[PDB]
């Protein structure tokens, strides 16, 4: 709590960012500079996925998780300096992806998470990002192919944004890209008109 | 008219409760080095400033009983007023005020003229009507 | 004022009160502080504040000569430490000794001198600093310790002792011929250095202490290097556990242990290398059977660690896949040694989920190893990768779920001591921030366990600190700039934070973006049990395992939601341990487990709960006489019976203290704890062959300044507390009995938070006790603390758990057991005797007793206390009547001694049971007693007595004393009846009984008056009296017994005279309010006297026994306002009497004989004092029924006001004329309506009360108007007390009332009808004997005004105290000195105290005391009650002189209260106020009051010019009754002020019209171009009359 003299003599504004997965992800690797060949690039690009869904997840409180967490730069560090020293020690490009998953899921992102639900739905998309299989959709439009052994890193950065400015966000990325029910979603819309229009109700009985 | 009913009570000492202690600061300049602020060797400081013949003004109206001659006007003549354990002469330029800034014992209550200062609904209907 | 100051300080000096020479020293530092708080005046400014500044020097010189003279007055070699710093100390005593010599014998000089002051405590700080950059290991210790380790120069101890605290897992150093060979753990182990430290003369404490940390290292590290090389030799471990330190083994263990698992990994082999970690650990247990003691303590952490080893290969062998192997064994701990770096130090680095980490090689001895688990090795993980990126690893959850013990565990894998901040209130700044600026220059790890249990300023200072230490760490910065030093950052340290939001707050924003928090809810109780039983050689252990934590489990589910349970992972692992010493003797299996849960849980459960128990343990579960022998011997000695559960709870006590140092008995009062705890203590002392030394010590009686000790804010001297003066005793042990003998201190009281807040530290697991001095007193194994309580309210749950808890659920006896016992302890306390003991045994038959007893306790009992405990009062009762009665039982028959025995059992009974009932229950229960013995038995009656041996009654007894007509005034004098007898009688019975008395009654009931008349009349007891009041303290009990008793030894009170036992009267019990902390202290001390016999001494601490002192009560019922409740452990101590109002017929009694004393002044009506005894008698009845407390707060009613009725009447006929019957009748009706009707509501009531009066006055005294107004009595207009005219006595107070005006003060007071009515009544009750005044009134109704005339018109004197800043004292001093003008001048005082005076209700009660008597006996005593008697002997047998005071008081003492509004409720309500001071109600104005006020002020200002006077004043009253109704009683302050604020602005305005229209007419004459002026004179004219009625 500000003190109320502090907050009185001055004009208050609340702001409220976008929510849109693909501009996350996009500002995710627009900040990102990779550098250690083609796979720091390649994780550097999955993490940012991975982080901008799981920002989005957070904000349906009911549905997407238990709780209201922030997962925020810090975490989305130590996460990205996890993934290049599990490339630096492991050189023979064999990916430990089940080190990486359950690390990423119970340790980096589900260290401040005490409830066990929010835990499987933070190792469900764990799972479903890291998979580290030969074919990704990671949402039912888009695929991001695993780079070649013999190129370098500024075109695998070039390729995979040239994959973001082919990619277009539908109107329910919500829970078609979060893999979320259409009925969830709805009922998230129900409560807060809900909760909406029983407090005009309480307001305009007075 | 508060302005009015605090200074035409020329019997009791007016009673100031004001909470944004505009009163106080307004008071203050109209009297210039005269006033003499105190709050509930204060006694001490009562009684020079009542020999001397300076205003006095006690904040914390709320905190209200050493100053019971004084506030019921109960002086002997031979003008002498006896406070505390000794009697102390008066000049005869003696003011003494009360303010409080908390919105009270029904003595201090009904011995003083008490003037409020207030905003509500009433004072929104009057603002916006004068604006 | 300057005079008295210049006196002061040529006054000024010094007391001799210190120790040697050092300082001379004052005393009392506030008075001359507060004495102290145009040229002369400025001169006297300067010097004032030259004065503070030289004081505030003065207390901060004796400030630092604390430790200034703690280190150099008494040690040498601080002051000689070093050279330059040797001269500077010499300096420093020259410099006291010239300003010592200068003192007792000059202002810049003392400048001069406190500025050397100051420059000397910075030297000595940056000393100080410099010894502590040395060595940073200093750097935890305080200031004191420092001094002490650096004066160690040459004598190598007390160094040996602060390394607990210095190196946090060391206990003392070893050392052989002045050379060190090592040091000691805390547990025992001893490490042996690579070479011995070779130490001279010529040795600094920080250079020894710095080769001897980096020896220690060094010494671990080539254990370590020996046992790792050895192990890679083949030598097996079970020779090499013996021959190193336990962290030798396990680093070298580890190591092993990776490099054969990683060789092993590399291709799929598993089972060779866990079949050989399986032997290593069946050798270990094998060896740990038959091993010593340190030998036991490495096996059991070595076997930790092998568990774990094994554990794991086990969870790697089962992989299906490599990947998921690499997987499982990436995140376990992994230990690896360098080779290529020839650094010793750096070359063991540790490897988690990748990460690397580095091992320190401190030494750590053998820590209580955690059993490895998953979610233990998760928080390894996690910590690791919080120090990986140099951040801090943060801990949240709940309580007790294992962080602070992980981060520990942490810290001894990576071969360090994480140093742990216990954060609570005690932690201040300072401190604090030391130890973390130490953990930051060493390079340990600072576990900041609990930081949610800070305070919001010291969490803010400290989380800026931890930001500044870790953003040091992220950026890898060198130095850190924090509490305003540039200290040394070491890059290896760290910071870790446990704590638990919302039970509380989370990590603050700051330390929220530079730490990574963690959740860890939940531990595996399951495999850390299975674990710990596997270590403790246990056959079945996971089984074993799961079915204790099923059982914990169902445990917590089922049982009740009591605060004291606590079944998780704390009381497991207790149980754990506690399974082995019964492992000794039942053996390894489930019959251990089961017994140890009976020993560790079952006494904290309560009944229901134990059957849950006892189900579940049944269900989950499949299932020493000695000691129980010499129990019951023991109690056979001591008078108890052994009943099952009393044994079941002595052998629950007796082997729960085996292990536990210090228990909690709770249970309801009388249940039997103290009887437990004596028992075992007597059987143990008897079993093992020690002796037993006990204390008993209530908490709550004395304050914690008492209890521990305090400073003097003036000499800051430490003086012992009780407590730490017997724990000094007990450690010093000169005479040598406390060597082998155990020793308690039973805290039988209640428990208090803020008491136990200085009580933790004493009960941790230090076993240390924290002093304000700095003094550390160790606790020896034998003494045991015992705590002893009734509830658990206020009782934290961090010591339920710390200390043993034990529940008493129910009584340990049955009623006929605790019979038997109290039996027999009173013949023991007493051929004749064998006989008389077995008729009064064998006449209790419990048969009849059984039903008896539950029908006794169905009745309403008032200040309940137990069915059970009862039978003391009615045991002893009955033993002390035949113990009277044995003189004349030689010479009857068996018969008649059996109906004696009989009928004086039944009145014990009767008296017990239900002698605190109603009248009507108690015919009841002697209905119920009469038939359930039997009708062949003596039949007692209610009037039943036995005189000398045949049966009697109390109605032929009675004295009809015949009093004569002045002794009405007396208030002392007691008319006796037949309940008076009965009461006398069996007080009398209850007091020589040893027993304690209440008496619980109404107001007015006859409490202090059938208790003065009990022990007035008697010559073998003594009266101290005392009146409580809601600010009563211990001192107050110890001056009333001042001048009574004396001490002998002082170890024994003793009564001053010799014949007579005392009785400490000690009326109002119920006024000692409660504490924050729901418990009063007068009780509590009370309770102390009546059980134990004596108390503790404040200022000596020593047991002071009661011989002949007797403690009785008299208090209202606990329902009335103002009271509170006491608790049932001391009202168990008292028997309890009920004193209900005296029946009609009684009453009648008694004031036909007042009115037989009042009529022999007028013997022509003598025939006619039974008919106005009735009157008085009916008049009160029907006042009492009729009005009841639901209509005001002083509708109470009592015989005080018949008693007042019959003094008012004796006064006015007394005062009065010759008397006719009609005279005589109206004057009774007069004194009626003054006293009765002096409060009744509306003038419908007081009707009501003329048709009673005149109905009365119709049925017993066979009439003019009798109305208040009617019967207009005065004797101002006379010489007596007669019906005068209503002109000449106006005609009188209105020429007094000029008078008064005219000569006093300018007053413009209205004379009204109401006015002239209360001045006449406040004037009668100014006339009468002790006449004080309750004025219910409005503000401004002219009440103290009216007071002021009537004490000038009958010549009183006037005294107004001053009362902001003033206390008892100054009132007292003003008090007395008004008292004293009266005994010596006979000047009658009007004293006048308004309700804005009334500012504590100490006033109240004082005045409330005074009332109750005509005086108050602790105003007067000692030099002052001296005085007061020459006084009385100069004007003028020390009763005689006192009752002489007493009789000029009440007759020369008029105090009055002004009260507008009715913490003064009580007041009215208070029975000593309602004895003689008259409530007068004023009553807030009405209408023809309001008119006739306005009608006489108004009517001297011109106003009838525009009738006007009666309409305005309509108009007034009016629109004040709609602003009343449209905004208690109504003031008319508003109203009057309105009146004259109008009267003054008609008359300036009119003079001020009449000057303009003069003007006008002037101007009109002069003027008389003119057409126009004269048409604006006639237009002004005509408007003129609507000018002034608009000006009106
Ligand atoms: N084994 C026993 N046989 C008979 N009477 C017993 C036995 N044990 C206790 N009593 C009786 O119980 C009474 C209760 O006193 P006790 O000192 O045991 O109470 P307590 O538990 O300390 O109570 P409190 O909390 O009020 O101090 C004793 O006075 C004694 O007469
Ligand atoms: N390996 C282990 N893992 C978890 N807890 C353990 C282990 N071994 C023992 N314990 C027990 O867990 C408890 C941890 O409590 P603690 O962490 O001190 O709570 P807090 O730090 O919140 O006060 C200790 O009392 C200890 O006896
Ligand atoms: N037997 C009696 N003889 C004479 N007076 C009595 C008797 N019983 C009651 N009274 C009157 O009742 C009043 C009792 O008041 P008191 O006992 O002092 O009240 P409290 O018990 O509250 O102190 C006394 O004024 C006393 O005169
Ligand atoms: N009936 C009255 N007529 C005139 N003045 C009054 C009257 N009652 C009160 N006052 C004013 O009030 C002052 C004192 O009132 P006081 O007797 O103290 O009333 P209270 O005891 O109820 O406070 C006087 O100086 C007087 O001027
Ligand atoms: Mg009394």
């Amino acid at each position: 709590k500000l003190p109320a003299p502090l907050l009185q003599r001055t004009d208050r504004v609340v702001y409220e960012d976008i929510p849109g997965i693909l501009d996350t992800v996009k500002d995710l690797w627009g900040s990102q500079f990779f550098i250690s060949g083609v796979w720091s690039v390649y994780c550097t690009f999955l993490l940012s996925w991975f982080h901008a869904l799981i920002t989005a997840r957070t904000r349906l409180v009911p549905h997407g998780f238990s709780k209201k967490y922030y997962f925020n730069d810090c975490d989305f560090q130590f996460a990205s300096v996890y993934l290049e020293n599990v490339l630096a020690t492991n050189s023979t490009n064999n990916i430990p992806w089940a080190q990486v998953r359950d690390h990423i899921a119970t340790i980096v992102y589900g260290g401040k998470i005490d409830e066990e639900k929010d835990l499987e739905v933070v190792a469900k998309l764990c799972a479903h990002v890291f998979c580290g299989s030969d074919n990704l959709q990671i949402v039912p439009g888009v695929r991001i192919p695993q780079p070649l052994l013999q190129q370098s890193e500024e075109e695998e950065r070039a390729r995979l944004t040239a994959i973001l400015s082919n990619t277009i966000e539908p109107a329910d990325s919500l829970s078609s890209w979060l893999q979320l029910p259409r009925e969830s979603i709805l009922d998230y819309e129900r409560l807060q008109a809900k909760e909406v229009a029983s407090s005009t109700e309480q307001l305009l009985q007075e | 008219e508060n302005m009015s009913i605090v200074m035409n009570s020329q019997d009791a000492v007016p009673f100031l409760l004001d909470p944004s202690s505009h009163m106080i600061t307004v008071i203050s300049n109209y009297y210039g080095n005269k006033t003499v602020l105190l709050s509930f060797g204060f006694v001490k400081r009562l009684e020079n400033a009542v020999r001397f013949g300076s205003v006095v003004i006690i904040q914390d109206g709320e905190f209200f009983p050493i100053i019971s001659r004084l506030i019921s006007r109960e002086f002997n003549h031979a003008v002498t007023v006896e406070i505390g354990d000794h009697e102390v002469d008066v000049s005869g330029d003696f003011k003494l005020f009360i303010h409080s800034c908390d919105p009270i014992p029904i003595f201090l209550r009904s011995r003083v003229r008490l003037v409020h200062f207030v905003t509500n609904k009433e004072s929104i209907e009057t603002r916006i009507f004068d604006i | 004022s300057l005079n008295r100051i210049k006196k002061f300080w040529k006054e000024a000096q010094y007391e001799v009160i210190e120790h040697s020479s050092g300082l001379k020293l004052v005393r009392e530092w506030d008075v001359l502080e507060q004495a102290c708080k145009e040229q002369d005046c400025l001169d006297l400014e300067s010097k004032l504040t030259k004065l503070s500044e030289i004081q505030v020097n003065w207390v901060e010189v004796q400030f630092y000569w604390l430790d200034l003279y703690g280190i150099l007055g008494e040690n040498l070699d601080i002051q000689n430490f070093l050279p330059l710093e040797t001269s500077k100390f010499k300096s420093l005593t020259s410099e006291y000794k010239m300003i010592t010599t200068r003192a007792f014998q000059f202002d810049t000089t003392l400048k001069l001198t406190i500025d050397s002051l100051k420059m000397i405590k910075s030297s000595l700080s940056t000393f100080l600093e410099r010894q502590r950059r040395q060595f940073p290991r200093f750097y935890f210790l305080g200031n004191d310790d420092l001094l002490k380790i650096i004066g160690s120069g040459k004598h190598h101890d007390q160094v040996s002792k602060f390394m607990k605290k210095m190196f946090g897992s060391i206990e003392s150093i070893i050392f052989f011929e002045d050379s060190i060979t090592g040091v000691r753990s805390v547990e025992g182990e001893v490490l042996n250095l690579n070479e011995k430290i070779e130490l001279k003369d010529s040795i600094q404490a920080q250079e020894w202490l710095n080769i001897l940390d980096t020896e220690i290292k060094l010494s671990v590290f080539t254990q370590f290097r020996d046992c790792l090389g050895q192990l890679k030799d083949g030598t097996d471990i079970e020779v090499v556990v013996s021959k190193y330190i336990f962290q030798a083994i396990l680093l070298s263990a580890q190591v092993m242990w990776t490099e054969l698992v990683e060789k092993c990994l590399q291709t799929n082999e598993f089972s060779k290398y866990w079949k050989e970690v399986d032997m290593k650990i069946k050798g270990l247990l094998d060896k740990l059977n038959k091993s010593s003691d340190n030998v036991k303590k490495k096996i059991e952490a070595l076997l930790v660690e092998y568990l774990h080893f094994n554990n794991v290969i086990g969870q790697l062998k089962n992989c299906s896949t490599k990947e998921e192997a690499r997987l499982l064994w990436a995140k376990v701990q992994k230990f690896y040694q360098k080779n290529d770096t020839l650094d010793d130090l750096n070359s063991v680095f540790i490897s988690q989920s990748g990460y690397l980490l580095q091992y320190k090689f401190e030494y750590i001895g053998i820590p209580e190893r955690l059993i490895y688990t998953p979610l233990l090795l998760v928080g390894f993980a996690t910590l690791t990768d919080s120090l990986h990126q140099k951040y801090g690893g943060c801990f949240f959850g709940p309580a007790g779920t294992g962080k602070t013990e992980t981060v520990k565990a942490f810290g001894q894998n990576l071969g360090r001591v994480v140093v742990v901040f216990n954060c609570d209130d005690s932690f201040d700044y300072q401190v604090l921030s030391r130890l973390l600026v130490g953990i930051t220059q060493i390079g340990a790890w600072g576990c900041f366990d609990e930081f949610n249990r800070l305070d919001e300023k010291v969490l803010s200072a400290v989380s800026a600190n931890i930001q500044q230490i870790q953003n040091g760490l992220q950026v890898g910065k060198s130095h850190i700039t924090l509490l305003e030093e540039e200290t040394p950052l070491s890059p290896h340290t760290a910071v870790f934070i446990t704590l638990n939001p919302g039970y509380r707050s989370e990590l603050p924003e700051n330390l929220k973006k530079s730490f990574r928090e963690f959740s860890m809810k939940s531990p595996q109780s399951g495999t850390i049990a299975e674990m710990i039983l596997q270590i403790m050689g246990f056959e079945d252990s996971k089984s074993l395992a799961s079915k204790i934590v099923h059982f914990l489990e169902l445990l917590s589910s089922k049982c009740s939601s009591m605060n004291h349970y606590h079944f998780g992972l704390r009381t497991l692992k207790g149980v754990l341990r506690n399974c082995s010493p019964l492992v000794s003797e039942f053996g390894e299996g489930e019959k251990t487990v089961v017994e140890s849960l009976k020993r560790v849980i079952l006494p904290s459960l309560g009944d229901t709960d134990e059957l849950v128990f006892k189900d579940e343990l049944s269900k989950i579960f499949d299932s020493s006489k000695a000691i129980v022998q010499c129990l019951k011997d023991a109690g056979q000695r001591s008078g108890f019976s052994m009943s099952e559960e009393f044994l079941k709870k002595c052998m629950q006590f007796y082997y729960m203290q085996k292990t536990q140092q210090a228990l909690i008995l709770v249970g309801k009062a009388g249940c039997g704890k103290t009887a437990t705890w004596k028992t075992v203590i007597d059987a143990m002392a008897i079993f093992d062959g020690h002796a037993n030394v006990v204390y008993v010590i209530d908490t709550k009686v004395l304050t914690k300044e008492s209890l521990y000790g305090s400073m003097l804010k003036a000499t800051l001297e430490w003086r012992d507390g009780l407590f730490t003066s017997i724990l000094r005793r007990v450690n010093d042990d000169i005479t040598g009995t406390f060597k082998n003998s155990r020793i308690w201190v039973v805290f039988d009281s209640d428990l208090d938070p803020e008491y136990v807040e200085a009580m933790n530290s004493v009960l941790d697991d230090n076993k240390i006790l924290t002093l304000p001095n700095g003094e550390r007193l160790p606790i020896p194994p034998n003494f045991r603390i015992l705590f002893e309580t009734d509830n658990l309210d206020h009782t934290t749950p961090a010591t339920i758990t710390r200390c043993g808890l034990l529940w008493f659920s129910t009584d340990v006896c049955s009623i006929s057991s605790k019979i038997d016992h109290l039996l027999n302890k009173s013949y023991e306390a007493l051929f004749e005797l064998d006989k008389l003991k077995d008729l009064i045994s064998d006449s209790f038959d419990m048969a009849s007793l059984t039903n008896i007893f539950t029908c006794s306790n169905d009745l309403v009992h008032i200040l309940g206390v137990r069915t059970f405990n009862k039978l003391e009062t009615a045991v002893q009762l009955a033993v002390h009547l035949i113990s009277s009665y044995r003189q004349w039982f030689q010479n009857l028959d068996d018969k008649s001694l059996k109906d004696v025995i009989t009928l004086l059992i039944k009145r014990s009974l009767l008296y017990a049971l239900a002698g605190d009932s109603t009248g009507e229950s108690q015919r009841a229960f002697i209905q119920t007693i009469n038939t359930y013995f039997g009708h062949d038995s003596q039949e007692l009656s209610d009037y039943s007595t036995i005189v000398i041996l045949s049966f009697s009654s109390f109605c032929s007894e009675i004295p009809s004393v015949s009093l004569e007509a002045h002794e009405v005034m007396r208030p002392d004098i007691v008319i006796p009846t037949i309940d008076t007898i009965k009461h006398e009688k069996i007080f009398y019975d209850l007091l020589n009984s040893k027993r304690g008395i209440i008496l619980c009654g109404p107001p007015g009931s006859g409490k202090t008056m059938i208790m003065n008349n009990a022990l007035r009349n008697s010559s073998l007891y003594d009266v101290v009296g005392i009146n409580f009041s809601k600010d009563t303290t211990t001192e107050h009990i110890l001056s009333a017994l001042h001048r009574h008793t004396n001490y002998v030894t002082g170890l024994t009170l003793l009564p001053k005279s010799d014949i007579k036992n005392l009785v400490l009267f000690c009326d109002e019990i119920n006024l000692p309010k409660l504490d924050k902390y729901g418990s009063q202290n007068v009780v509590l001390f009370l309770r102390q006297l009546m059980e134990k016999q004596g108390f503790w001494k404040t200022p000596e601490n020593k047991w002071v026994t009661i011989e002949r002192i007797h403690i009785v009560g008299a208090c209202n019922p606990p329902t009335d306002p103002g009271r509170i409740p006491m608790s049932e452990r001391f009202t168990r101590h008292a028997a309890i009497l009920y004193l209900g109002y005296p029946s009609g017929k009684s009453l009648s009694q008694i004031y036909e004989i007042y009115y037989k004393a009042i009529f022999k002044l007028v013997p022509e009506f003598r025939s006619y004092t039974e008919p106005f005894a009735r009157a008085s008698v009916h008049l009160y009845n029907e006042c009492k029924a009729r009005y009841s407390t639901g209509l005001q707060s002083h509708y109470l009613f009592s015989p005080r006001e018949l008693t007042r009725l019959v003094r008012g009447v004796y006064t006015a006929i007394n005062t009065g004329p010759r008397q006719t019957l009609r005279s005589l009748i109206r004057l009774w009706a007069y004194e009626a309506w003054r006293i009765f009707a002096d409060r009744l509501v509306g003038v419908k009531e007081k009707n009501s009360f003329e048709q009673l009066l005149y109905e009365t006055v119709d049925k017993y005294l066979p009439l003019g108007n009798i109305s208040s107004t009617s019967l207009l009595f005065s004797g101002l207009l006379s010489l007596d007390f007669k019906e005068v005219n209503k002109t000449d006595l106006v005609n009188f107070i209105e020429e007094r009332f000029k008078t008064f005006c005219d000569e006093e003060l300018e007053v413009p007071m209205v004379i009204h009808e109401s006015m002239v009515d209360h001045i006449l009544r406040i004037d009668r009750a100014l006339k009468q004997v002790q006449g004080h005044m309750m004025l219910i009134g409005a503000s401004r109704t002219g009440k103290t005004i009216l007071t002021r005339f009537v004490a000038w018109l009958n010549g009183l004197k006037i005294v107004q105290p001053k009362i902001r800043h003033s206390n008892l004292s100054d009132f007292d001093m003003i008090l007395k000195k008004a008292i004293s003008d009266c005994s010596l001048k006979e000047s009658r005082t009007c004293l006048i105290i308004d309700e804005s005076n009334i500012l504590e209700t100490a006033f109240l009660e004082r005045m409330n005391t005074l009332l109750a008597n005509a005086d108050i006996p602790d105003l007067f005593q000692g030099e002052e009650y001296d005085k007061l008697l020459n006084n009385l002997r100069n004007k003028t047998t020390e009763q005689e002189l006192y009752d002489w005071f007493v009789g000029e008081i009440a007759k020369n003492l008029h105090v009055v209260f002004t009260i507008c509004d009715p913490k003064s409720s009580a007041m009215i309500s208070s029975p000593a106020l309602f004895n003689r001071c008259i409530i007068n109600w004023m009553g807030d104005w009405d209408t023809k009051t309001m008119s006739q006020v306005a009608n006489n002020m108004v009517d001297v200002v011109p106003m009838e010019f525009t009738t006007i006077r009666d309409a305005v004043v309509n108009i007034l009253i009016h629109f004040d009754r709609n602003f009343y109704q449209k905004m208690n009683p109504r003031s008319p302050g508003y109203f009057i002020d309105g009146l004259r604020a109008l009267v003054k602005l008609v008359t300036a305005k009119y003079q001020d019209l009449q000057e303009n229209q003069r003007f006008v007419n002037v101007g009109l004459e002069k003027l008389n171009s003119l057409t126009f002026e004269k048409e604006r004179w006639l237009n002004t004219t005509k408007q003129f009359s609507k000018t002034s009625q608009e000006l009106i």
